[PDB]
RNA sequence: GCUUUGUGAAGGGACCAGCUGGCUGGUUCCGUGAGGUGACUUCUGCCCAGUGCUCUGAUUGUCAAUGCGAAGAGAUUCAGCC
RNA sequence: ACCAAGGAGUCUAAGGAGCUUGCCAGUCGGAUGGCUUCCAAAACCUUGAGGCGUGGUGAAGGCAACUAUCCUUCCAGAUGG
RNA sequence: GAGUAGAGUGGCUUGGGACUGCAGUUUGAAGAGUGACGUGUAUCCGUCACAAGGUGGCAUACAGACCUGGGACCGAUAGUGCACAAGU
RNA sequence: GUGACCUGGCGCACAUGGAAUGACCCACCGAACUUAAGCAUAUCACUCAGUGGAGGAACAGCAAGCAACCUCGAUUGCUGCAGUAAUGGCGAAUGAACGAGCAGGACCCACGGCUCUUCCUGAAAAUGGGCUU
């Protein structure tokens, strides 16, 4: 038990009676997997111009947006939460984060 | 116990689950699945033939959003329409609604105008797709009914309407590319999130601060 | 279903459980053991054994595709044991007028004219009473497998070709691998009708030909 | 109304009026037998709201249940096995005295059907309940739809099966939702259903 | 994994919807006071009187000792809420007694 | 099932008759609300 | 045979799961329920410190639950007495 | 003592590490749903929630993987120019 | 909808943990509200429901016994103890 | 003047109940072997045995419910949640529920998912009743 299962035999942490998990459900995606979710006709007609395509993450099943991966052109991302890295990268690329129920 | 690295068993079969000579067992084998599929199909079509010139399901159910934060966006069918949706559609008698094939649920209310409007227009496309047969076969005949709608009563398999989920799977459809708004340029969404989360944590502190401020104001 | 106890040591017999009681032959006899007469088997067969097997749909569809390709290659139809003496082409395609066939006589007329009634006659001749204890359990005969008629829809050709001994019937809408490759063996004679043939790749959702090494 | 005033009189049970009356009644219950047929319900309001009618199909029976917990019937208090099951005196019945009383009356009157019961009195030695029973083969009962459901062969010995109100009480069926989790459709049915080993055709 | 923390929608003040004001139904008449039933109950109280613990509460409130009466009611009823309500009832009964006397 | 069953064997054979009828076809009552009157007036005219 | 022992009946012993239950007991100290020793004869000595049993007021110590008091916003805490 | 017949590593839930096959940021989906004398309780179908995977870390409050031409660095190292 | 709900305490039960449920006993409400909102308490606020009465079909279980259809099952030391005048 | 009620009884008449049933069900009662490499809480197990009662099903059932959501809307069964939250000499082990997807929401039940009592009304629901026909 010591060699193959160290952390056995103990008790650690705050125990949470009636642990609800639906209010904690939060699938995350990344900035690297955003521009795949835009029909590249929009990605092409919006490249240098001012308009930015809109990415609704809830449509695909992601709640939070994590900020790993570079972004090529600014897009508008609707989601339920963002990291400050994701916000920073989107804002610098040009787009905007939107908090959506 | 293994002489290896396999995980800790956690087997959970300590209580006579096995149908041996001494025990009856706790085993249920679902060998009826194959035959019961066909039997369910047969009794379903017997239900149709019984309540023939009517939807095979039969009551119009409302469309309600699934419950939790995890399934907010997913819509589905309800148990019955709210009496507010009925009154908005034009029905003020729940028992008559039920007799003509609209399901009622007085337990439900509309917590918002969107559900009200959605189920109201649902009932209004119903009651127009609906051909009521007249009682006693030859008295008054309602509007729209053309005297051969009664000659040709057709039992549809699904209720005209789209899928139940196709009402959240339309609200989850982004717009066209747009210009930014200057508030969408200035707004810091992460700062907003952290602010509104620190808000619920600094409550008693944001009372002790006022108390100290006013004590020092006195002094 | 016995109250058998072990006699223990101090008695000149083995220590197997033995029938309690007396006054009959069964008394004292060993019970409760695979080794014993009238005693339970070893590990009695349970009814919650895995009887069915799970194959992914992609793999089942690939099996169907491959069975059809092997049906198209005729150096395997004859290898599986069909007579391609009178068979003009492989795969065998047939006008849709046969889907409106009502008589087994017209079915055999068609099969003769195309060159599969040799297989049907082989099956009918070699039909025999099943060898070895299968004939006792409601499997009376051992019938070989002849041509496979694949029709486009539910039609009269089913009742037409039904009685012909080796012939099986099937539809492109649901192609049964137990019929396209019976025994696990490949290269069975299939006699598709014209619309079934035209709908084969549409149903199976085959868009391209594969680039296979040579 | 009259039944409201009766209800509140009987709600203030420690009052001197109700104490006097209940004391006389306790005396006469002690000097009666253990199962007596009433000619009419004490607590007219209570029996009326439980479902009594003054039609000839209904009957009231009084019955006493000796107070106290349950002593398990082990000779000389010797409970073999382990110290846990080695307890004798501080045990308490699973059923409650109301359903025990209903059971006694229903076993004594086998051809009747037990609808509700109600506490009428309690002294040092016994608790007294009154049980409403219905004759299922009476024309009045069989005719009146509101009680006609009692005449169906599924309603035999509801007291014996725990279908009465006291039974629903001790079966955990007062509450529903998260306070009656492992209660429906039965404790043993629930236990079976979640201790079942389900073997689908494909697993 | 998939269950990371997330602020709630109305904490992020998003409001994907427009709420309808919670209406009034026939069910929350059960909240409104019942004057006829209160008359019935006051009559029955007038008739049958009070329980021994209610009398002891009134006798404590006479000498003062309202905290002692509250503790008594708490021991008898189990709940501080019920104890406060019963002490309110008994205070009002004692006030009725004194008023009727003077 | 170990004795005469001199009444339960009869009720079981009756149940068997009923079961091997309902296996052939679901039951159809000969007289129902929609044919009582017709049958009765036919009987009346025929015997009168 | 001897000798202790409990018992005057709302009692001694004692069964029963339970009982307004059955037993000793159709009894009542010359009766009896519980021990020990072992006819007659001759004796049965000293020790109540230990353990046991028993008596007192158990007036001084320890000692439960309930109850009564105090403080607390309350859960609760603390004192004294039986 | 002798001979004959029987006679003992089995099935199941979960799992481990190889091997095979299919698909791929997906995969599976035979709970269920559509069809069609016996065969067929089969075969076929994508209505499918969801399971596993795509993110981890903190007891928790929670937070969440830099890099705008491309590319983490070093040592050994398969190919190839 | 009152000896009820609840509370002290005891005991069983539950994953339910300052006690999920039940039961004895003592106690015992409100109804100018009550119950639940999974950490005991006090203070505010909110949401949902309206206990202590009752009916109530459907999808559900079904190793017996009867009526059927089947089987990669056993094949007289096997398969039920019994293929037979076997619970003899 | 020798009654009217109440409360009990005896006889008669017309009826229910009783007993049985190798599966399922409802209510109780209730072990130990075993496991923990010993054993006592734990486990087997709220199981076996025991008692009582059935029906073709039984039980449950149109919220003093779930949830905290953009809410839902009887119960039941399945999928799954989930071997998770939680319990446990925090050891051996034990261990749900809701969300969600379904079947069902035709039928021999229904005031088509309610109703009794409370509450309102009220000369018992109105041309006496009974036996034969």
């Amino acid at each position: 038990m010591d060699k193959y299962h160290p952390g056995y035999f103990g008790k650690v942490g705050i125990r949470r009676f009636h642990y609800r998990l639906n209010p904690r459900f939060c699938p995350t995606t990344s900035i690297s997997r955003l521009l795949r979710l835009v029909p590249k006709e929009q990605l092409e007609a919006c490249k240098g111009k001012e308009e930015l395509p809109v990415v609704n993450l809830l449509q695909h099943g992601y709640f939070k947006l994590l900020g790993t991966g570079r972004l090529s052109q600014g897009v508008i991302v609707k989601a339920r939460s963002f990291s400050q890295g994701a916000e920073r990268k989107i804002k610098k690329a040009g787009g905007a984060c939107i908090l959506v129920a | 116990v293994k002489k290896g690295n396999a995980p800790v068993p956690n087997a959970h079969f300590h209580k006579h689950w096995n149908p041996t000579g001494s025990q009856k067992g706790h085993v249920r084998c679902f060998f009826k699945q194959g035959p019961q599929k066909k039997i369910r199909r047969a009794r379903r079509q017997k239900k149709a033939a019984a309540v023939f010139p009517r939807p095979v399901k039969g009551p119009l159910r409302p469309i309600v959003h699934c419950k939790s934060q995890r399934f907010n966006m997913k819509t589905r069918l309800g148990r019955g329409f709210t009496t507010l949706e009925l009154k908005t559609a034009g029905l003020t008698d729940r028992r008559y609604a039920r007799t003509i094939g609209i399901s009622v649920d007085r337990r439900r209310r509309n917590h918002c105008e969107e559900s009200l409007a959605l189920n109201a227009e649902r009932i209004k496309t119903y009651l127009s797709k609906l051909v009521l047969f007249p009682l006693k076969a030859g008295k008054k005949l309602p509007e729209g009914v053309t005297e051969e709608d009664i000659k040709n009563p057709v039992q549809s398999k699904q209720d005209g309407f789209p899928k139940a989920s196709s009402y959240g799977k339309n609200a989850l459809k982004p717009e066209a590319p747009r210009k930014l708004t200057d508030q969408e340029k200035k707004r810091l969404t992460f700062q907003f999130l952290r602010k509104v989360q620190r808000d619920t944590k600094m409550v008693g502190k944001r009372i002790k601060r006022k108390a100290k401020k006013e004590a020092k104001a006195a002094k | 279903k016995h109250s058998a106890e072990s006699w223990g040591t101090g008695r000149a017999v083995a220590r197997i459980p033995r029938i309690s009681g007396g006054g009959t032959h069964r008394s004292g006899q060993g019970a409760f053991g695979n080794m014993c007469r009238g005693g339970r088997m070893f590990a009695p067969t349970k009814v919650f054994r895995k009887w069915h097997a799970k194959v992914p749909r992609k793999v089942r569809r690939l099996a169907v595709r491959a069975a059809l390709a092997a049906s198209a290659i005729p150096a395997l139809v004859m290898a599986r044991g069909h007579n391609l003496e009178d068979v003009p082409e492989i795969p065998l395609v047939v006008p849709n007028s046969v889907e409106a066939l009502e008589k087994t006589k017209d079915a055999v007329k068609l099969l003769k004219d195309i060159g599969a009634y040799h297989d049907v006659e082989k099956v009918a001749a070699t039909k025999k009473v099943r060898v070895g204890k299968g004939k006792r359990r409601n499997r009376r005969y051992c019938v070989r497998k002849g041509p496979l008629v694949v029709l486009s829809k539910r039609c009269e050709a089913q009742r037409a070709f039904r009685n012909l001994p080796g012939v099986d019937i099937n539809f492109v809408s649901a192609l049964n691998l137990l019929r396209l490759a019976p025994g696990g063996h490949i290269g069975r004679l299939i006699v598709f009708t014209e619309d079934a043939f035209n709908q084969l790749d549409k149903v199976l959702k085959v868009d391209t030909i594969e680039g296979l090494p040579d | 109304g009259v039944y409201t005033y009766m209800q509140f009189v009987w709600n203030k049970k420690q009052s001197d009026v109700m104490r006097f009356t209940q004391r006389i009644r306790a005396w006469e219950y002690r000097h009666s037998h253990r199962m007596v047929r009433l000619p009419r319900p004490t607590r007219t309001d209570k029996a009326r709201r439980l479902g009594y009618k003054r039609k000839p199909g209904y009957v009231i029976w009084r019955v006493r249940v000796r107070r106290g917990g349950r002593k398990r019937p082990v000779p000389k208090g010797i409970c073999y096995g382990k110290p846990k099951t080695a307890g004798v005196n501080h045990l308490m019945n699973a059923k409650n005295m109301r359903v025990i009383a209903e059971g006694r009356v229903g076993k004594h009157c086998g051809g009747l059907r037990v609808l509700n019961s109600y506490w009428v009195n309690a002294d040092a030695i016994y608790k007294y309940f009154e049980v409403i029973l219905v004759d299922p083969m009476h024309k009045a009962i069989r005719s009146d739809p509101e009680i006609n459901w009692i005449c169906k062969p599924r309603q035999k010995h509801r007291e014996a099966r725990g279908v009465t109100s006291a039974g629903r009480k001790h079966r955990g069926l007062r509450h529903k939702g998260h306070r009656a989790t492992k209660a429906r459709p039965s404790v043993r049915a629930n236990w079976k259903r979640r201790n079942l080993v389900k073997f689908w055709r494909y697993r | 994994g998939k269950f990371g923390a997330l602020p709630s929608a109305k904490l992020r003040r998003c409001s994907a919807v427009t709420p309808l004001p919670k209406p009034f139904r026939a069910r929350d008449r059960i909240k409104k006071p019942k004057k006829k039933l209160r008359a019935v109950r006051d009559l029955v109280q007038e008739v049958v009187g009070f329980s021994p613990y209610e009398r002891r509460m009134i006798e404590l409130l006479k000498v003062g000792r309202e905290k002692r009466a509250l503790r008594f009611a708490k021991r008898r009823l189990g709940t501080h809420r019920q104890a406060k309500k019963k002490r309110d009832i008994m205070t009002e009964v004692l006030r009725k007694m004194r008023a009727a006397a003077h | 099932g170990t004795g005469r069953m001199r009444h339960m064997k009869n009720v079981l054979k009756k149940a068997a008759v009923r079961q091997r009828q309902d296996q052939v076809a679901p039951h159809q009552k000969r007289k129902t609300a929609e044919n009582r009157k017709k049958f009765a007036l036919s009987r009346k005219t025929k015997l009168a």
